[PDB]
């Protein structure tokens, strides 16, 4: 009723006063993130037998 | 290779696996069922004569009957449905009475043509049954049952509406090849529903039995 | 609460026969394994016999092998230790310790009270090498416990427990697996140490601490317990 | 009113707007450059027996260890997978559990399900056995998925379209959080345990503060249900599983749509969505019995763990990123490397 | 104190009905296996025991061959006592397990229509396995008595490998032939029966399923009567006639032994009707 309506009507202007930054420093970001820690994944890149605790 | 610790701890997984095998071989000789209707349609009649879920035991001739009734539940069917996706058979429950009041009637045919051509219950029994005997009778002594149904064309009788509600309900059941619906009619005190459905239950058992030992 | 109780003491006869209880109350019986631990006066502990959950795995000390039955009633939590045909060298208390199990668990968590049997008339050897340390409060001490094949087992695990008996009390878990702390025990004690060669440490000594010290291995089932390192002042 | 009739859709409309001004280029234009990952092979290395229902949520434990399973026949069985040992088995009181979770400490776990009770369990006790610590009530609706913030706090997301904050020592609901039109199905908390998001039937997602209490953003482009939802190992983005046989990537700080992991051989709908340790694969099971593996950063498929004969319905991956377990419908999980 | 005969038209008639038995059972006895091995990710006890009988019956197959020499040359067998006596153990073993596996099939379909609620229809497949290990058991101490005493009978042409002689004193073989066939039809007979009556009453013979499993099972009746009726019949002959005449003629026998050897050819023949009776008469196949 009058109570929902208000209450979208706030939650719109409240979610519409936000601050976005631009995908490509997004993407850049996330490509960042992704290489820095690209060692430290065994599922990317297979581990040795030795320290595999579930070889089996 | 392994010490001790190990060796007890593989002891006690053992025991626990026994524990577990145990359960199961209890619990797989049960029997299911899943108790659906309309609401207000004689559920509570159903269940006086024999928050979420409610689960109901009762024992006849040496076996034991589960019930589980989820009309507390108002959310999307189409997310939990296939929960039941083993029960043994589905009983659903109409209220004959509410012919002509509201076009409820109308509302059971659409509930149960979405449960009888559900994609899980595709081999799955259901039993009907028509409450309200009386009440319906006293009801079509003085209104016509063509308020409810404008293509109707026969004797204003109990006889005659009575199959005339029962074929009507049995067309919707587009999967004759696979599954058997049994119906049966019932009232404020009867005291032979549990034998109907112990035949019923006994028919799917019977038939589940065949299709194991692929004879049929 | 848990708590374990026993009875079946008394004087015996050379050659006799006689039966031990200990009764249990407090706790899942059926879920645990039981051991019996027997002290002879002033000659520290000795493991004497073990009997497992479901009673399906049973060992003995070599010293009373074929002459002690050990037995246990899950319906009435009861544990029994039946013995025929003992000798002089059998004079001691007898202890009902309680162990479950399982990854992490803690074994030998709890003790029982111990029945005094006066009487008329291959096996790794842990050593302590200290008799007695006096040391005045606030300060920290250490002992040292040292056995005779390492006890680092390929997964890691270094099965090795610390037990502190305080004057006329049972004994009491501290550490096991030579890092690990019992509950219930303070943050002050610390275990530490190598392969064959392992150390407890206490920062803070205090009142209360006082006692006898125990260092046990749990690799090979004949379990052997130290020679027992007193502290006193 | 006459006023929400026009002011929704201004909001919509700026909200579109500020969104198509802020997409400058695409994920794959700056991701074009990269070396793909490769073929990536996994092999079944373990395999749990032991439940004979269908299983329908599973948990990793902190220590990458152990992990506890959920199914519809009345078990909660913990396993070492290290060994395949059963360290527990809890019998529930309702067999219509449809969530389970593990606590960071390792001493409690939960669960939930058709009964619209979260039971929380103790699991180090004097007395050696699991006895049931706390059962919480309120909720009107089925419970979808619960999550541990510590040792006193867990969240909760039921079937009526309502997620709140518990507080375990007393059981009173803390707070509540509303704004979903449909039943919330799955949610995922942050690394820093301040935020979390929720995905709900009205095929969209929220991002609510755990603190405050409001929701603090609004993410659609979905089609259909939403069953799963993850969030990124960095904290600044999320994947979504629907239904209808695509999942999605999401941006908190740009809010906008960045990828879309869709193939013309599928079309039966998504049930988990996991990451790696370094957020740069994506697994996903799906209705078809497989789970694909998508190279995160360029929406190409990797691998398929097949292996299952029936619908994969949990999926998980341990803390330091070692192994990866699914459970599916068939009572049998499996361990991949 | 015995009597062997040795004749010709049989030489001429028996090989090539017992070359086609061989090629028939072995392709179907292959297909069922290969079906088994891998498609079969659905074992139950019925499932065991069909596996069970399909194995029986190609280990009785694959002993064809040697047979197959013996009557290409009409009574001769070059390959030595040894030889004789695993393959004659061989058959006379794996007939008798085939007609238990028929059996214990028979009784699990009487238990699983007749009483649906016995505990007997949910055993575990590790009872299953026991429960054929046990017949597999019997029925190898049962068969085993002829390793002990081995007669190839060098005496007719230096070479006769024959184990149902034609002699005066009874013996174990021909009470355990005619025992085999008996006792098993009377249990298949009244499980089978017992089924249909109660099929019948129950008004379930309404959809095709139920007509087909009725087939079914009178056409497995029918199919072990036929195989197994004849030998019976002239082996109660052979009884009557040495009773009550005398075995010192040895001339009345002649074309009786003949007859027998034709007849155990349809003995045989059961090995090939069966694999499309059971597993690929199946619905769901
Ligand atoms: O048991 C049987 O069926 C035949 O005695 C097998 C056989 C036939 C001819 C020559 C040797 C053996």
């Amino acid at each position: 009723s009058i109570a929902q309506a208000r209450k979208l009507v706030e939650q719109l202007k409240m979610e519409a006063n936000i601050d976005r930054i631009k995908v490509s420093k997004a993407a850049a970001d996330l490509m960042a993130y992704c290489e820095a820690h690209a060692k430290e994944d065994p599922l990317l890149t297979p581990v040795p037998a030795s320290e595999n605790p579930f070889r089996e | 290779t392994l010490s001790a610790e190990d060796k007890a701890a593989v002891e006690r997984s053992k025991m626990i696996d026994r524990n577990l095998r145990e359960d199961g071989e209890k619990a797989a000789r049960e029997v299911k069922l899943l108790l659906l209707g309309a609401g207000e349609s004689g559920k509570s009649t159903i269940v006086k004569q024999m928050t979420g879920i409610v689960e109901t035991h009762f024992t006849f001739k040496d076996l034991h009957f589960k019930m589980f009734d989820v009309g507390a539940q108002r959310s999307e069917r189409k997310k939990w449905i296939h929960c039941f996706e083993g029960v043994t058979a589905i009983i659903f429950c109409v209220a004959l009475s509410d012919y002509d009041l509201v076009n409820r009637m109308h509302e059971s045919m659409k509930l149960f043509d979405s449960i009888c051509n559900n994609k899980w219950f595709t081999d799955t029994s259901i039993i009907l049954f028509l409450n309200k005997k009386d009440l319906f009778e006293e009801k079509i002594k003085k209104s016509p049952l063509t308020i409810c149904y404008p293509e109707y064309a026969g004797s204003n009788t109990y006889e005659e509406a009575a199959a005339y509600i029962q074929c009507q309900f049995e067309d919707l059941n587009k999967r004759k090849d696979t599954k058997e619906i049994y119906t049966h009619f019932t009232c404020s005190t009867d005291t032979k529903n549990v034998q109907f459905v112990f035949d019923a239950v006994t028919d799917v058992i019977i038939k589940n039995n065949l299709k194991d030992c692929g004879l049929f | 609460d848990v708590q374990l109780v026993e009875s079946g003491g008394g004087l015996v006869q050379p050659g006799g026969s006689r039966k031990l209880s200990c009764s249990a109350s407090g706790f899942a019986f059926s879920s645990f394994g039981m051991h019996w631990v027997r002290q002879a006066p002033e000659k520290g502990l000795e493991w004497v016999a073990y009997i497992s959950s479901g009673s399906g795995t049973i060992y003995y000390a070599d010293t009373v092998k074929g002459r002690f039955t050990i037995s246990r009633d899950d319906p009435k939590n009861t544990l029994f230790l039946q013995m025929t045909s003992l000798r002089s060298e059998d004079t001691a208390m007898y202890y009902c310790v309680r162990s479950i199990y399982y990854y992490g668990s803690s074994p030998f968590d709890f003790w029982g009270q111990g029945t005094t049997l006066t009487v008329s008339s291959s096996d790794i050897v842990m050593t302590q090498a200290t008799s007695s340390v006096p040391v005045t409060p606030g300060e920290s001490v250490s002992i040292s416990c040292r056995s005779s094949k390492s006890l680092l087992h390929s997964n890691g695990n270094t099965y090795l427990y610390w037990f502190l008996q305080r004057p006329g009390q049972s004994p009491q878990l501290l550490i096991y697996r030579m890092s690990n702390l019992a509950s219930g025990v303070p943050d002050r004690f610390s275990g530490s140490g190598s392969g064959t060669a392992f150390t407890l440490t206490i920062s803070r000594l205090e009142a209360e601490d006082v006692g006898v010290y125990y260092c046990m291995q749990h690799l090979e089932y004949p379990l052997t317990f130290g020679a027992g390192t007193k502290l006193e002042l | 009113l006459d006023q929400l009739r026009q002011e929704a859709e201004q909001l919509k409309n700026q909200i579109r707007d500020a969104r198509k001004a802020c997409a400058d280029a695409t994920l794959s234009q700056i991701t074009n450059n990269i070396d793909p990952v490769g073929r990536i092979q996994m092999r079944t290395r373990r395999t749990l027996r032991g439940h004979l229902a269908k299983i329908y949520a599973m948990h990793w434990g902190t220590d990458s260890r152990l992990l506890v399973s959920a199914s519809q026949d009345g078990k909660l069985i913990i396993w070492d997978s290290y060994t395949t040992n059963k360290v527990h088995a809890i019998p529930l009181r309702s067999s219509w559990v449809m969530t389970c979770a593990y606590a960071p400490s390792g001493n409690y776990v939960a669960c939930g399900g058709l009964d619209n009770i979260c039971s929380i369990y103790n699991l180090k006790t004097r007395e050696g056995n699991v006895r049931v610590s706390r059962e919480l009530a309120g909720h009107t609706g089925y419970l979808s998925c619960c999550r541990f913030l510590d040792d006193n706090q867990i969240v909760t997301s039921s079937g009526d379209t309502t997620c709140a904050l518990w507080d375990i020592e007393t059981g009173q609901q803390t707070t509540t959080f509303t704004g979903h039109t449909g039943d919330v199905m799955s949610l995922s908390l942050a690394p820093d345990t301040r935020l979390f998001v929720s995905g709900a039937c009205d095929a969209s997602a929220k991002l609510w503060d755990v603190r405050e209490g409001m929701c603090r953003q609004t993410f659609t482009g979905h089609e259909s249900d939403i069953n799963a939802i993850c969030f990124f190992p960095n904290g600044n983005a999320f994947a979504t599983g629907s239904d209808d046989a695509t999942c999605r990537l999401f941006d908190l700080r740009a809010d906008q749509e960045l990828m879309t992991y869709s193939h013309d051989n599928i079309i039966c709908g998504i049930t988990s969505v996991s990451f790696s340790k370094s957020g740069r694969l994506l697994l996903a099971g799906y209705d078809d019995f497989n789970c694909n593996v998508w190279d995160a950063l360029k929406a190409d498929r990797a691998g398929v763990l097949a292996g299952h004969d029936n619908r994969v319905s949990c999926l998980g991956v341990t803390d330091d990123g070692m192994a990866v377990a699914t459970g599916s419908w068939d009572s049998f999980l499996k361990i991949w490397n | 104190n015995c009597c062997v005969f040795r004749d010709d038209f049989i030489a001429k008639v028996l090989p090539p009905v017992l070359g086609l038995e061989f090629i028939f059972g072995l392709l179907g006895n292959g297909l069922a296996l290969w079906i088994f091995c891998f498609h079969l990710k659905s074992w139950k006890s019925s499932r065991i025991f069909l596996f069970n009988l399909a194995v029986a019956d190609f280990l009785l197959i694959i002993c064809l061959p040697f047979v197959m020499d013996y009557y290409v040359r009409r009574s001769d067998w070059k390959f030595g006592d040894i030889p004789c006596r695993l393959v004659l153990f061989m058959f006379a073993m794996n007939r008798q397990g085939s007609i238990i596996f028929l059996t214990v099939v028979a009784v699990d379909r009487y238990f699983r229509v007749v009483h649906p609620h016995h505990a007997l229809n949910k055993i575990s497949n590790w009872t299953a396995a026991i429960i054929s290990c046990l017949l597999w058991g019997i029925t190898v101490g049962l068969t085993v008595h002829l390793l002990k005493k081995k007669l190839l009978i060098q005496n007719g042409t230096a070479n006769v490998c024959i184990s149902f002689s034609i002699c005066h004193t009874f013996r174990w073989h021909e009470a355990m032939f005619l025992l085999e066939f008996f006792l098993p039809l009377g249990i298949i007979l009244f499980c089978s029966a017992r089924i249909i009556w109660s099929l019948r009453q129950r008004q379930m013979d309404r959809h095709a399923k139920i007509k087909r499993a009725i087939t079914f099972i009178m056409v497995v009746a029918i199919v072990f009567v036929i195989c197994f009726l004849p030998s019976v019949v002239v082996r109660i002959h052979i009884f009557w006639l040495l009773h009550t005449s005398g075995t010192q003629n040895c001339e009345v026998y002649r074309s009786v032994d003949l007859a027998f050897f034709i007849t155990l050819s349809f003995t045989y023949m059961n090995s090939m009707l069966d694999p499309v009776v059971y597993y690929f008469s199946s619905p769901s196949f």
